[PDB]
């Protein structure tokens, strides 16, 4: 099979500047009879299918905006996109439409390099509902932050918890570029209600933030 | 536009054989070629094969001997069977129209144009279970400068997917939802939440929608203020 | 795929033989 391989495999870059994403294959994609190469990128953004950007190597897909290119010839290819916006964060993926099986590259991951933006962190209770059940889930949501990397600690009465909770994150906004983190402790019911203060720590580089509730208050 | 919808079981258990229609509209399947494509994690992108215009199919050797890809021309459909189905079959399947090129007298395809929205499949031998819902209530009491966060937990579902939308999509603006995640029992949680204006609180609902296609279960959770 | 070379014979859509 042929193999496509991709690099970067994720890179950043600020609003507006110059990305470019390589994808070499291990044969030539050059078919004499045409004179054209048989490479297409597509992008992803999530809960998507992936999108046609380009195709015959460099023929653009109408309705892509102008800043996509492709080029490249035989075995060595380039996405450039001359001018990154913030809608453009998603994972781009190279094609071979030369030999059966067809393949794909692995995906480059485009992001956006933005200033810092402090989240804003908000803790849930457990709902009363869920309470009834035996179990409690305390949530706390770090909304619209950057950049991704954080510290995210659970304190209970001030004891620091550790191998009962889980973090999900989304991935960045198409807008604003941002992300938003949850983090979720999940505790029985009676050691829910036998202690007193919940909180949540965030810390990122010089700057840690608790926000915390008393249960019953 | 051209549209291609996929339509799968959601789950299908070990050894079984898995059954995918892709309902295509704005293209006739009578015309070019029509692929199937799964997606996963760790392997990425696999292209599992295609149909000609011709009934030619052509199928990637890895899976070759468990493949079967046929049109149905009366109900404008492709279809894929994959038999004998184990978790590394566990992916999302999608359907693609893909375009020739005919440089003198005859064809081959040249790119995947158009890609359905997708079908999740997962191969496993636990039961399926809808999720419980659970409200993340904002407090009638802001302490973030008149913003206020709500939200609903979505737990305890298998497999995945669930979707969520706010007021039945009427709601779209500052929503987050997150990926699931796979939980200590092996069942799948995530949140999704919203910021809204704390003045809102009192006068606009507020309701989270949950599909849970595997089960055949929606879920809509009216999310009130506490006091 | 044109290195396949079995290309497909250019009656797309297949047509009323007649």
């Amino acid at each position: 099979d042929i193999v496509m391989t991709q690099s970067p495999e994720s890179l950043a870059v600020s609003l507006g500047e110059r990305a470019t994403i390589n994808c070499k294959s291990n044969q030539s994609l050059l078919y004499s009879s045409t004179n054209k190469n048989y490479l297409v990128w597509y992008l992803q953004k999530p809960g998507q299918p992936p999108k046609l950007l380009i195709y015959w190597a460099s023929t653009r897909e109408s309705g892509v905006p102008d800043r996509f290119s492709g080029s490249g010839s035989g075995t060595d290819f380039t996405l450039t996109i001359s001018s990154l916006q913030a809608e453009d964060v998603a994972v781009y993926y190279c094609q071979q439409y030369y030999l059966s099986p067809l393949t794909f590259g692995g995906g480059t991951t485009v992001e956006i390099k933005r200033t810092v933006a402090a989240p804003s962190v908000f803790i849930f209770p457990p709902s009363d509902e869920q309470l009834k059940s035996g179990t409690a889930s305390v949530v706390c949501l770090l909304n619209n932050f950057y950049p991704r990397e954080a510290k995210v600690q659970w304190k209970v009465d001030n004891a620091l918890q550790s191998g009962n909770s889980q973090e999900s994150v989304t991935e960045q906004d198409s807008k604003d570029s941002t992300y938003s983190l949850s983090s979720t402790l999940t505790l029985s019911k009676a050691d829910y209600e036998k202690h007193k203060v919940y909180a949540c720590e965030v810390t990122q580089g010089t700057t840690s933030v608790t926000k915390s509730f008393n249960r019953g208050e | 536009k051209v549209q291609l919808q996929e339509s799968g079981p959601g789950q299908v258990k070990p050894s079984e054989t898995l059954s995918l229609t892709c309902s295509v509209s704005g293209a006739s399947v009578t015309v070019d070629y029509w692929s199937w494509i799964r997606q996963t994690p760790e392997r990425g992108l696999e292209w599992i094969g295609y149909i000609s215009y011709t009934g030619r199919t052509n199928y990637n050797p890895s899976l070759k001997s468990r493949v079967t890809i046929s049109t149905d021309t009366a109900k404008n459909q492709v279809s894929l069977k994959l038999s004998s189905v184990t978790a590394a079959d566990t992916a999302v399947y999608y359907c693609t129209r893909d375009r020739s090129e005919c440089p003198d007298g005859s064809c081959f395809a040249y790119v995947m144009a158009v890609w359905g929205h997708g079908t999740t499949v997962t191969v496993s031998s636990a039961s399926t279970k809808g999720p419980s819902v659970f409200p993340l209530a904002p407090s009638s009491k802001s302490t973030s400068g008149g913003t206020a966060a709500l939200g609903c937990l979505v737990k305890d579902y298998f497999p995945e997917p669930v979707t969520v939308s706010w007021n039945s999509g009427a709601l779209t603006s500052g929503v987050h939802t997150f990926p699931a995640v796979l939980q200590s029992s092996g069942l799948y949680s995530l949140s999704s939440v919203v910021t809204v204006p704390s003045s809102s609180l009192g006068t606009q609902t507020y309701i989270c929608n949950v599909n849970h296609k595997p089960s055949n279960t929606k879920v809509d959770k009216k999310v009130e203020p506490k006091s | 795929q044109p290195a396949d070379g079995n290309p497909d014979p250019n009656a797309n859509p297949n047509v009323d033989p007649n």
